[PDB]
């Protein structure tokens, strides 16, 4: 099995 | 792939089992946990459930929600119970890595 | 605002980062922060490491040359890593590398048709595993591999404005052949064109027939015995000829490109996250004074004017190719 | 013992070199990074072992 | 510092037609040229742009084997042959720009050339 | 990639507050531009990024971003704000506009 994809995920204004 | 379900209507105590089988995985060793959303608002985490039976619980969900997890069958359940209207928000299922892909979770709307 | 994320192929492991472009402003190198989500029951027995490497690749397969450093962590916190921990949980471990402000800017070099794997030049990778100690082999379904880039803007101040002149005596010819060049200014940005400003006054007794300017990019490579390689980028040729005892003067427009240079070995381009496509090589910024370190391809771009005399005449006029600041 | 190529350090705890420099190799020798120190100088600091030459 | 065009008009059901647009102040190594078409009483569709810094052409489904976009970087113009219109490309084509490197969103627009098939 | 936007329609008096949400069908990430052409003219650039305001354009329009639903919002109607607003993404090479939202009085 190769790799993942490079994703993004959310963060919190504080 | 990944899509869940349970989700409906109930009122100030009642009760939902929520659930989602994931295919193209296998969590015979991974830690699955179930991840909820409160409209306009952050995503967090509800409740954990290794391999080995060792569950936690966020403080809010203590005492009341109970999460099972049916290896065999590939499957986990989030069973709620005496839910009170701070409960509503939106219910998703990930890794607790957060690895796989988010997809689209169950609705909870409580009276 | 948003973070970057990879995870695991065994989903046990996650790096987070802010960014993946760290600015390298000459005083000091932007940190790479970050922080990794790790499963409860996966630290039962291990620890968890985090590496970053930067390597110069000049070889296909390891007759394959490669020379690279590796940094080693083992897991004041910053504002974004504070962020990080209030959100993803305790089970997040935060990590900081402070990368020196001299070290090699990821450089590519262009793959000719025959090259295939990785493509040689500088790059750096963020490599995260889980392992019982460090003599354990650790496969590449257990390890999170991330690239991250060093990049560079150009200066606030603009320099001086290139020039350059000079004279040639021929032998029958008692006066000498005068020949000057300047261009608009020195900062210039990417696809933005060059007008090369060209007066030659000639006072002896032989022709000039063809004036050849072109753009020309000098990638210095100190690892091989500070070998340098030109290759040209731009060429424009006319026969502008200047008859005997009389001036002549007419300004050129030159502009560096892409779409024309595709089938030139050995290029130097803007570093790469994977196979894709990415414009010339920009120029590097040094501190004064600045040791030669070994790993690095150091690119520089200068003007050439040369007078093909019917014995050829010519000067170089540096001038620097770097992005604006955004 | 004898360095390949050069080396420059922008933390203390790393000695620089130049090439042709006479590393001693102090008993620490494990791991990817040697801790040696220059007996033309006479400085201790962390080395990169990727160029470190024998004899 | 702005953009013009000129081409359109009254074409037969199954004829052709060109579209020229005239750029001043951008150099054209430097931004990307885009064309993008309104029809009457909808909403706006991307046909056809350019990349000539990198030498790349991109077309829609709609229009891939009858449009070709071209660049004069001597006349800093970009043009859009259509070789054979059908009766739904009757719209108003607008001439945009965006930043070659590291932007995609069309900021300086030309004005409309009506095109009736 | 489709671009639903919703509302088609809205009316606002002069000093009210305005919200026009666009949701993509997929992740498009952070591309996302809107766009502002009143009736007769060209399209003028509002909010370049998912919520980087474009030079030339007043304080009040500002943009935001939540998962896949894209907001612009007006914290003030002056009378010449009244126009046709499309929201656009630029990640992948079909670009597609939004279906378009109209502002009346």
């Amino acid at each position: 099995d190769e790799s993942c994809t490079t994703a993004s995920s959310s963060l919190a204004k504080d | 792939q990944l899509q869940e379900s349970g989700g409906g209507l109930v009122q100030a105590g009642g009760s939902l089992r929520l659930s989602c089988v994931v295919s193209g995985f296998f969590f015979d060793t991974v830690t699955m946990a179930w991840y909820r959303r409160a409209p306009g608002k952050h995503r967090e985490l509800v409740a954990s459930a290794t391999a080995g039976g060792t569950t936690t619980y966020a403080d809010s969900v203590k005492d009341r929600f109970t999460i099972s997890r049916d290896n065999a069958k590939n499957t986990v359940y989030l069973q709620m119970n005496s839910l009170k209207p701070e409960d509503t928000a939106v219910y998703y299922c990930n890794t607790f890595v957060r690895s796989l892909s988010w997809g689209q979770g169950t609705q909870v709307t409580v009276s | 605002t948003r973070v970057f994320k990879k995870a695991s192929p065994n989903g046990k492991l996650t790096v987070y980062l802010g960014k993946r472009d760290f600015v390298d402003h000459i005083d000091l190198v932007d940190p790479v922060d970050g922080v990794v989500l790790v499963d409860p029951e996966y630290l039962k027995e291990r620890r968890v490491y985090v590496t970053l490497t930067v390597a110069f690749r000049y070889g296909r397969e390891d007759l394959g040359l490669t020379f690279r450093k590796d940094l080693f962590v083992a897991n004041p916190l910053t504002r974004l890593q504070e962020r990080l921990i209030k959100k993803l949980g305790e089970h997040a471990y935060p990590f900081t590398f402070e990368i020196c402000p001299n070290l090699p800017s990821s450089v590519t070099l262009q793959p000719g048709p025959e090259d295939t794997g990785k493509a040689l030049g500088v790059d750096y990778e963020v490599k995260a595993f889980v392992a019982e100690n460090l003599e354990e082999k650790i496969h590449k379904r257990n390890s999170v591999r991330l690239v991250i880039r060093k990049v560079q803007y150009a200066p606030e101040r603009p320099g001086p404005q290139p020039t350059a002149e000079t004279t040639r005596q021929f032998l029958m010819s008692d006066k000498p052949l005068h020949l000057e060049a300047s261009l608009d200014k020195e900062i210039y940005y990417h696809g933005e064109p060059i007008s090369v400003n060209v007066h030659v006054t000639n006072n002896t007794n032989k022709t000039v027939k063809k004036i050849k300017i072109s753009v020309r990019q000098y990638a210095d490579i100190v690892l091989f015995n500070t070998a340098q390689y030109k290759v040209p980028v731009a060429m424009e040729e006319a026969d502008d000829t200047v008859a005997p005892s009389s001036t002549f003067s007419k300004v050129y427009t030159l502009t560096p490109f892409l779409a024309n240079n595709r089938e030139k070995r050995g290029l130097a381009l803007d570093g790469k996250l994977k196979h894709e496509d990415t414009n010339l090589a920009s120029s590097t910024l040094l501190r004064e004074g600045a040791n030669r370190e070994i790993l690095g391809i150091i690119v520089s771009y200068k003007v050439k004017v040369k007078l093909v005399v019917s014995s050829d005449v010519a000067v170089e006029l540096p001038f620097t190719l770097m992005h604006p600041k955004p | 013992f004898v360095a390949l190529y050069d080396y420059e350090s922008c933390t203390e705890t790393d000695l620089s070199f130049k090439k042709g420099e006479r590393l001693q190799i102090v008993n620490n020798t494990e791991g990817d990074w040697w801790l040696a120190h220059s007996l033309t100088t006479g400085q201790t600091g962390y080395i990169p072992s990727n160029y470190v030459a024998p004899s | 510092v702005q953009l013009v065009e000129s081409g359109g008009g009254l074409v037969q059901p199954g004829g052709s037609l060109r579209l020229s647009c005239a750029a001043s102040g951008f150099n054209v190594y430097s931004s990307s040229i885009h064309w993008v078409r309104q029809a009457p009483g909808k909403g706006l569709e991307w046909v056809a742009s350019i990349s000539s810094y990198y030498g790349y052409t991109y077309y829609a489904d709609s229009v891939k084997g009858r449009f070709t976009i071209s660049a004069d970087t001597s006349k800093n113009t970009a043009y859009l042959q259509m070789n054979s219109l059908r009766a739904e490309d009757t719209a108003v084509y607008y001439c945009a720009r965006s930043r070659q490197f590291w932007y995609s969103g069309l900021d300086y627009w030309g004005q409309g050339t009506l095109v009736t098939v | 990639i489709q671009m639903t936007q919703s509302p088609s329609s809205l009316s606002a008096s002069v000093g009210d507050r305005v919200t026009i949400t666009c949701r993509a069908s997929q992740s498009v990430s952070s591309a996302v531009a809107w766009y502002q052409q009143k009736p007769g003219k060209a399209p003028k650039l509002l909010i370049y990024s998912a919520s980087s305001l474009y030079s030339g354009v007043p304080s009040r329009f500002s943009g935001s971003r939540s998962g896949t639903d894209f907001t612009l919002t007006i914290s003030s109607l002056q009378p010449e704000d009244f126009a046709t607003y499309y929201c656009q993404q630029y990640k992948y090479v079909p670009v597609t506009f939004g279906q378009g939202t109209k502002v009346e009085i």
